């Protein structure tokens, strides 16, 4: 069966940098018959709503356990609210299920770290996606961290790219990779 | 209660210059209500175009407070066990560019509620 | 259940600029368990077979109501061939059902608008990858136009990143986002 | 039903050129209900290990038959292992199944040849996306090759993006096109 | 099921006449879709193929997509909708030599009609 | 066979310099196993950081070997018939350089199997 882990709409600030949470990470894991599908989107608040072209990279990780639970352990962990979409509804069910592994990296074929580094616009409707507006960001998928059997990180990249000072309004991101067996 | 609710979900309160605004958010939880307590409220200013911009947040046990730089050192919640259903702030000296919709949005998964509270503060 | 809408294979030329109809929109709506995936591909007609640096960006904006159903109003219609594309064979079968809704962008997660800034190669087969044959399509999701409920802008933009004239023959494009709950 | 054909995790050198394999591809073509996603990832192996800016470029065509099997005849062909994955492990199976044709890309969509020409990054972990360390890599949908009926073609181009000696070990790349029917 | 009358033909006409390219349809009762309608050029000229020389969908025509055939290309009925897609192309040039597709989508409905012309 | 294995899957063979190196790597097939017969071998050399470096290939019935620039000409399989179940090859004439982690990788879908051996070469 399909299962999708997500952050539910209107994401909480659940990005920690330098432990405040200050980016608001929609994330959504969906596992369809094979392949998950990672859909996000990163919104900076306060300090980072603007960021400018002397923005250092960063990396947000999800630390997950062997059941494909969130750990607390993460720049994005269990802390905010995360869990299970229903289908037919938008609601953020956070009760574990055996199924939640099923969106986690395959650890057989991600046994060494895989990654995909893609453009990200920022602010792209305000600046008509002006090519430098957008930034980087890098899904690296499996990355070992402290006692996490899954990770999943966003590295922010780039930032060098960008022209000036821009809203840090990402772009809606897309990934793949190959899920896990039950 | 059967599902999250705040009490009294839109306000409207005027202030005097100077004065400490207090914005209710009142919830109850509900036994479903099994996610992280996840708190935060948000400003919607008249003096600008920005737009549901955080001013303070619950989240993890901890406060972080330090979001928007006009409300620093003037935004603070109220209740002494906030996890408790008490999600109240004080706004303190209260200046015309305060003026806004704010919003406190309380979470704890599958419960989601949020309450508007338009502040308006006269000379 | 999964759901498929689209223009059909061979499509028409049905993507309108300025009261007439130029671009031939290939167009796929598919949703599986929780996203649909976007699959897209476009080809210039007429005047705008051939695009050169100097071309002006422009938007082939789709209309949706309430129940997921093509409104006339866009620059791609419902005067255009359009609907389900049954599991088994290519026909377009343009009777709605309830289940099209599925197909459309979750108003609660796009409640502001989205958008996906993604190179676009143009003529990429025959210029042979060339870097200076791309330009760029977004994918804005639900910017408001009119009375529509939900809408999808495929904005072609930056053609000036092009070295000279090229068949405005696009790559097939592919975006996601979190389909609606029925 | 869904069906992914793959190589199955640690993928063999099986991605030939001049008559010799010196790529390494992890291949999965996963068919959801309507659309094949390919998730793919390569790595050079011998000569191939590390590319420099002057690298010519390639293309591995894979060959299916009409039944959705892969033929002995393209670069990534019937010598390696290349099968069906079950869900709920990481085997391959050779086995053939009518519905091996669900993941090749619908004949009348792509009557005429389609293409995607993505970014694909190298090293990126290693190199920390550094901009200039990435090449690109086209998906070629059914040009036509031999008594195939139907061809992918991963094709490597614009080595000289590179600013110097890079290690060929791609991204992982996602593309999409849409399934024939049964 | 939606059908043209005779899907192919060949038309042998002189320069500086006009050809009747006929395209006429019956429609099923299943074809719910709009009318969808549109005639390529495939010129024996050059190396482009299937460019569209007149259209017609959302009840109206759009005709000023091929340079060579400039007001000289026309649907011949009053009342296309029932059943009539046919094309006159006036003044006849050698150039006008190729394969002329006839194209009809009302969904599900498709059919198409070549006709090879002869100058 | 239940399903394809090698014999020995860890070894360790120490040999002088100058001589050849036999490392074993026989298989038993299983009847599932219907898949094309696909064997590589890799190094791991003490020498350098990389690791996993195919050094000789078995494929479509036809042997590759020109991969490993430090192994050219020294590296073949001893079996004439290799299909059989003996994927084992030589490394004559040994250098230094040799020493390392060498691995036998068969697979004949559904089947994998694979061993390590570690060679080491002496003055």
């Amino acid at each position: 069966a399909p299962i999708t882990l997500w952050t539910g709409p209107g994401p909480s600030i659940n990005g920690f940098i330098n432990d405040t949470p200050v980016i608001r990470c929609f994330i959504c894991l969906t596992r369809d018959s094979n392949l998950v599908t990672v859909n996000a989107s990163f919104v900076g608040e306060g300090g980072y709503r603007i960021v400018s072209p002397t923005q250092s990279q960063f990396s947000l990780i999800m630390e997950f356990d062997q059941f494909g639970q969130l750990m607390s352990t993460g720049n994005i962990n269990s802390t905010t609210t995360w869990g299970e979409k229903p289908w037919g509804n938008n609601t953020v069910q956070p009760r574990p299920s055996h199924t939640w592994k099923l969106c986690m990296p395959n650890r057989e074929v991600y046994s060494t770290p895989a990654a995909t580094i893609s453009r990200c616009g920022l602010d792209s409707i305000a600046v008509d996606g002006a090519p430098s507006r957008s930034i980087d960001c890098m899904l690296i998928i499996n990355k070992p961290k402290g006692v996490a059997t899954y990770t999943l990180t966003f590295r922010f990249l780039n930032f060098n790219r960008l022209s000036g000072g821009t809203l840090f309004k990402t772009d809606v991101l897309t990934f793949t990779y190959v899920g896990e067996n039950q | 209660a059967r599902s999250l609710s705040i009490t009294t979900p839109e306000e409207m309160i005027e202030k005097a210059k100077g004065e400490t605004a207090y914005l209710p958010c009142k919830f109850t939880l509900s036994p479903e209500d099994q996610g992280p307590l996840d708190i935060e409220w948000l400003i919607s200013p008249a003096d600008n175009q920005k737009v549901d911009q955080v001013i303070i947040l619950y989240s993890g046990d901890k406060i972080y407070d330090d979001y928007y730089p006009d409300l620093k050192g003037r935004v603070h919640f109220t209740s002494n066990d906030l996890k408790s259903g008490d999600a109240s702030i004080n706004v303190t000296n209260l200046q015309l560019s305060d003026i806004g919709t704010y919003q406190c949005k309380v979470k704890k998964a599958p419960g989601v509620a949020n309450k508007k509270i338009h502040l308006v503060v006269l000379v």
